[PDB]
């Protein structure tokens, strides 16, 4: 019963939340050592 | 604009109610809702006009409601008599029926009908309808025909009237092939098929309309039937 | 002169609202020109004769103010406008191109275009009538009976109808209240040198008050000034010392 | 011709008495300064009633169409048999006539120009009569019109109208009617605020990008039988049902529910395309309601159906000499579905 | 302040009088409420102004009183305080709501 | 008004200010400086002077 698709030293921070329906991702990428 | 009859078939005991319902395809902008009752070997019968008004001689027990895309009339309180079949009429763009529902329980003008009911096929098909009580030439009304059929219900075919001068209107299905011509000396008006089909059997009414009245079929005829065999 | 208490008291009125003007005081003050607008409609619709209602009958028939100062009778009649064999002698109006304006009467009767193609004065298919009969009947509900409706619209110039009250005698210099067509006040009534105009009827202040007036009996221009009035003040000593006062 | 009204054409607007000062007042009044209309006896046009007309002559009737059918009224003794209403009652004769919510206002004054006279209300008439023309029943005379223009006025002490400021013609009037004096001093002074108005809308929108593949689905080479119809979904594009609707290559186009042609603005969750082959003449049988052998045993559509039904011959693809067999429908089954 | 009795203020009239006579009590006490409210708005603000306006007046005086001290009774050597130059000697003299 | 009262009060104390003591020499002790007076400059500035 599919209902939706679609297709499109690195500190992956992410952030994840839902709200109205809607999903919303932020993200970062940044070099450290 | 296609009418759907909602309920199929209900059955029901003396005394208590009953509930319709009729479901328009879209929006009846004109809201000429009609409810005809029909007792086997009968002509149909008006009950309601513009979906809430009453008719002549019509109890109180019947009181009908709705707008838009739907519309019901409901039964207050059942009387054993009352088996018969319940129709659901509109007009507006286009003038169409509805299915009919079947229920079962545990006169100052008159029309009349005359003309041959067997034809050989591939003939003319003539019927009169004779008017007592009014002029065929009047200002606010018009004269239609009906005929019914089993497999296909009811139709509507075509109508004559006069306001000026005298306009006529067909239905689609109908248009090469038919014409109505009014008579002022005799006061009738008449109804001429040219050619005829084997499934043109059926049985026609002539039917008085009133432009004030809610565009509702208040006086109907005799109705006779036509068999189209060798 | 009219008297409104008979009206009023009669219980054979189903319905009697009263918009701006209360009743039971009806038949106290004066008021330039009346008007009687009646006609019958169905039991269920009454609700529409209203200032700031909306429908079919307060959109296309007839449409009130909504500065409306009246009020507004209506009382059942089931037994004289319906007939055994249907009255189609009451009709109204379905559809119009615009809403009416205030008190603005509508009698044609073309034919109206719902559609696309013009009708070019002939009715048909999208060319419908735009009049409906009501069909009254003995036998009808309650809610589908014959109503009867009368508005009275009031005008709040030299007034011409009004109540049964009796007048009395005028008194010049007295500190007295007085009542010249409903006018209300307080003050003394003294002669005045104003030169009004033959269609000049009252004077006013700057402060919207009246202070000239045009006796009705008698064409006489009174004066009108305020009573005497003012503060008062007390010369007092200290209490240690007496208690001797004298009022100022 | 035309003639510069100067400085006549104001009246009393009510019965109120008021002396020594100075009242402002909004109602329907000549302009200073307007352009007349001249007209001369030597060898009666239509003449339309708007809002009001400023006749000043050195009978009347007034009609709206003047054919005998919605009569007008008539002046002498006034008579308005429309009857309705009737009455009986060097020279500068001037006089005001207008009519304004059922109210009929008539003023006069004779004198044996650039001066003052105030005219006071006489035989006012609230009768409710549509009129829309003017003409005079019997020589120079002169015809003007008036505007909702709001006015300044001037009481002496015996309360006779003896000035007034047109409020709207000059600065200078506009600085006066703000100060409320017949005379100012020296020095700047505030008299209102101006505002340029809007020109036209703009409205914009990003591009179109990827539209929904109605194409594949309608031209496709193959359809499968009806009793084992096919199913798609289509979402996340912009579909344009314009092109296909104004095609004019579809036999059958029929809505239920929705109204076409405006199907272009509503947003929907979610759309479906059910395709198959049928005989011709039973393509009537596809309907939310109706009964027989392919509306019970191989696709019904529910009484709510939501859309739209396209249909089209298509003789000249699927029929092969030889008679195609590859198509199949359902004839007996235990129950409807 | 006079002039302001005169508006409705959202009333169907603007003389409680009127109201008095023509309507009966329970309705006419939203009209009267209404009339209250605007009525006392306009005088408070009245008031705050003629309190600003006395406080400035008072400043005068004040002013007033320091230089009738210091130059009517007395040689000043403040620089232009009491005229443009080396100061002499002054004379009052009385006018209506203030000196000279 | 209230704002308005206060720097037109200001401003007179810059008036007599401006006036006692740029041109001429004050008497008064602590009103243009502390200790002896001698003299003042003017300088203007954004809504004032110094
Ligand atoms: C299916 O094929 C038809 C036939 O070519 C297409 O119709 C043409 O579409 C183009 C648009 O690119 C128009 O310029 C032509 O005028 C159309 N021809 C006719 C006869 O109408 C159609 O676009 C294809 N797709 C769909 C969904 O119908
Ligand atoms: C007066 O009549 C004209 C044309 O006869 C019409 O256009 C206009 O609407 C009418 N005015 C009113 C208030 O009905
Ligand atoms: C789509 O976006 C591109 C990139 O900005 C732009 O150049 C193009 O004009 C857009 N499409 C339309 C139809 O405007």
């Amino acid at each position: 019963n599919c209902t939706f698709e679609y297709v499109s030293k690195n500190l992956r921070e992410f952030v994840f939340k839902n709200i109205d329906g809607y999903f919303k991702i932020y993200s970062k990428h940044t070099p450290i050592n | 604009i296609v009418l759907t009859q909602s309920p199929g078939t209900l059955s029901l005991s003396p005394g208590e109610r009953a509930t319709l319902s009729c479901r328009a395809s879209q929006s009846v902008s004109s809201t000429f809702l009609a409810w005809y009752q029909q007792k086997p070997g009968q002509a149909p019968r008006l009950l309601i006009y513009g979906a809430s008004y009453m008719a002549t001689g019509i109890p109180d027990r019947f009181s009908g409601s709705g707008s838009g895309t739907d519309f019901t009339l409901t039964i207050s309180r059942l009387e054993p008599e009352d088996f018969a079949v319940y129709y659901c009429q509109q007009y507006g763009s286009s003038l169409t029926f509805g299915g009919g529902t079947k229920l079962e329980i545990k006169s100052q003008v008159q029309l009349q009908q005359s003309g041959p009911g067997l034809v050989k096929p591939s003939q003319t098909l003539s019927l009169t309808c004779s008017i007592s009580g009014d002029s065929v030439s009047s200002n606010s009304a018009a004269w239609n025909w009906i005929r019914q059929s089993p497999s296909r219900g009811l139709e509507w075919l075509g109508r004559t009237y006069y306001r000026s001068k005298w306009y006529n209107d067909y239905a689609g299905t109908v248009k090469s092939r038919i014409a109505i011509n009014p008579d002022t000396s005799k006061n009738q008006f008449s109804l001429h098929l040219n050619s005829v089909t084997p499934e043109d059997t059926a049985v026609y009414f002539c039917a008085r309309v009133i432009s004030v009245a809610g565009y509702a079929f208040d006086i109907w005829g005799q109705g006779t039937m036509v068999t189209v065999s060798s | 002169v009219a008297d409104y208490s008979v009206l009023y008291n009669s219980a054979s009125f189903s319905t009697f609202k009263c918009y701006g003007v209360s009743p039971t005081k009806l038949n106290d003050l004066c008021f330039t020109n009346v008007y009687a607008d009646s006609f019958v409609i169905r039991g269920d619709e009454v609700r529409q004769i209203a200032p700031g209602q909306t429908g079919k009958i307060a959109d296309y028939n007839y449409k009130l103010p909504d500065d409306f100062t009246g009020c507004v009778i209506a009382w059942n009649s089931n037994n004289l406008d319906s007939k055994v064999g249907g009255n189609y002698n009451y009709l109204y109006r379905l559809f119009r191109k615009s809403n009416l304006k205030p008190f603005e009467r509508d009698i044609s009767t073309e034919i109206y275009q719902a559609g696309s193609t013009p009708c070019n004065g002939v009715e048909g298919f999208n060319c419908y009538f735009p009049l409906q009969s009501y069909g009254f009947q003995p036998t009808n509900g309650v809610g589908y009976q014959p109503y009867r409706v009368v508005v009275l619209s009031f005008e709040l110039a030299p007034a011409t109808v009004c109540g049964p009250k009796k007048s009395t005698n005028l008194v010049k210099n007295k500190c007295v209240n007085f009542n010249f067509n409903g006018l209300t006040g307080t003050g003394v009534l003294t002669e005045s040198n104003k030169k009004f105009l033959p269609f000049q009827q009252f004077g006013r202040d700057i402060a919207d008050t009246t202070d000239a007036v045009r006796d009705p009996q008698t064409l006489e221009i009174l004066d009108i000034t305020p009573c005497s009035f003012g503060g008062v003040s007390v010369i007092t000593p200290g209490t240690n010392t007496s208690n001797q006062v004298a009022v100022l | 011709a035309y003639t510069n009204s100067f400085t006549r054409g104001v009246y009393y607007p009510d019965k109120v008495f008021r002396s020594s000062v100075l009242h402002s007042t909004q109602d329907l009044f000549l302009p200073f300064f307007s352009n007349v209309t001249w007209f001369h006896a030597i060898h009666n046009p239509v003449l339309p009633f708007n809002d009001g007309v400023y006749f000043a002559s050195t009978g009347w009737i007034f009609g709206t169409t003047l054919d005998s059918k919605t009569q007008s009224l008539l002046i002498v003794v006034i008579k308005v048999c429309e009857c309705t209403f009737e009455y009986v009652s060097k020279n500068l004769r001037e006089f005001v006539f207008k009519n304004i919510d059922g109210y009929f206002k008539i003023y006069s004054k004779h004198t044996p120009p650039q001066g003052f006279s105030a005219l006071e209300p006489l035989v006012d008439l609230p009768i409710g009569i549509n009129i829309t023309r003017f003409q005079t029943l019997l020589a120079a005379y002169y015809v003007g019109y008036l505007q909702p223009r709001t006015f300044l006025l001037k009481y002496n002490e015996n309360g006779t109208i003896t000035d007034a400021v047109d409020c709207a013609l000059d600065p200078l009037s506009e600085t006066k009617c703000t100060l409320k004096s017949f005379t100012v001093e020296k020095g700047i002074y505030q008299t209102s605020n101006f505002r340029v108005q809007p020109t036209e809308s703009i409205v914009r929108f990003p591009n179109i990008t990827n539209l929904c593949p109605f194409g594949e689905v309608f031209n496709a080479t193959r359809f499968a039988s009806v009793y084992a119809w096919n199913r798609k979904r289509i979402s996340n594009c912009v579909a344009d049902y314009s092109v296909l609707y104004n095609s004019a290559s579809f036999s059958t186009f029929k809505c239920y529910g929705v109204s076409p042609t405006k199907l272009n603005d509503l947003c929907f969750t979610n759309v479906y395309a059910d395709s198959f082959v049928i005989r011709g003449d039973e393509v009537r049988q596809i309907a939310p309601g109706q009964t027989g052998k392919i509306a019970d045993y191989n696709y019904k559509l529910p009484d709510d159906f939501t859309g739209c039904v396209i249909a089209w011959n298509s003789n000249n693809l699927d029929s092969k000499v030889g008679g195609n067999y590859n198509y199949l429908y359902r004839l007996f089954r235990k129950s409807n579905l | 302040l006079v002039k302001q009795l005169s508006s409705n203020f959202g009333a169907i009239s603007s003389v409680l009088n009127d109201i008095l006579s023509r309507l009966d009590p329970p309705e006419a006490e939203v009209q009267i409420d209404r009339l209250i409210t605007g009525r006392l708005q306009s005088l408070q603000t009245y008031v705050t102004q003629q309190l600003i306006r006395a406080a400035e007046i008072r400043a005068s005086a004040n002013l007033a009183a320091t230089k009738m001290s210091e130059c009517v009774l007395g040689q000043s050597k403040r620089v232009d305080f009491c005229g443009k130059g080396y100061h002499l000697m002054s004379f009052p003299q009385s006018a209506p709501h203030g000196v000279v």
